[PDB]
This record gives structure tokens, C-alpha cells and sequence, in this order.
């Protein structure tokens, strides 16, 4: 109910953390950026980068 | 010298909900400067209020 959907939320589980969907995983989350991705002209496309 | 963006959307009445957006690290500015606001209204037509 916090209005922040849709958005892109980068959650990293050790293993032994729930996901709470209800608050959209609000508290676990790592990171979160605020970008519509729904009926696109284009498709969407995300680059991952993992380095150091 | 880093110019950090925090925007509060006005989805909410919630003051600090911030987001960040953007921001210009090693920025150089004018030690001592002025203070502006300017807004435009062209061809189409936006009411620019700001209330603090």
C-alpha cells in the first residue's frame, strides 16, 4: 500500500531470510529503483552487472 | 561535491518519503553563489507553485 509498485527491488537471501510479500519485501530489501515495465512499445531490457 | 537528489513524489503525505534519482559526484560549484528558482510556462500551459 506504499504506492512504490511497480519497481525493481535487488533482495539477497543467505538462505534464511522470508520474503514478505505483503509488504512487498519493503524491509529485506537491499536495493530498489522505481521504473515501470508494463505494456511496452519495446520489449524491456535489463543489464545485470555483478563485478568486484 | 557530490550533488545527491532525494525526490518525495507527493503519492503520499508522508514529507520524507524521499527517493533518490540522480546525482553528480566531485561537483564543482561557486563557494559562495545565489540561491534561484525559475520556471517557465511555453507553449503549453503548467501552473509552477512552490509552497516552501
Amino acid at each position: 500500500g506504499k504506492k512504490n509498485n511497480p519497481a525493481i527491488v535487488i533482495i539477497g537471501n543467505n538462505g534464511q531470510i522470508h520474503y514478505d510479500h505483503q509488504n512487498d519485501g519493503a524491509s529485506q530489501a537491499l536495493a530498489s529503483c522505481q521504473r515501470d515495465f508494463r505494456n511496452k512499445p519495446y520489449p524491456v531490457r535489463a543489464k545485470i552487472t555483478y563485478y568486484q | 561535491n557530490t550533488l545527491t537528489v532525494m525526490i518525495n513524489n507527493g503519492f503520499t503525505p508522508d514529507k520524507n518519503d524521499y527517493e533518490f534519482c540522480a546525482k553528480v559526484e566531485n561537483m564543482i560549484i561557486p563557494a559562495q553563489g545565489h540561491f534561484g528558482i525559475s520556471a517557465a510556462t511555453g507553449g503549453l500551459a503548467d501552473d509552477h507553485d512552490v509552497l516552501s
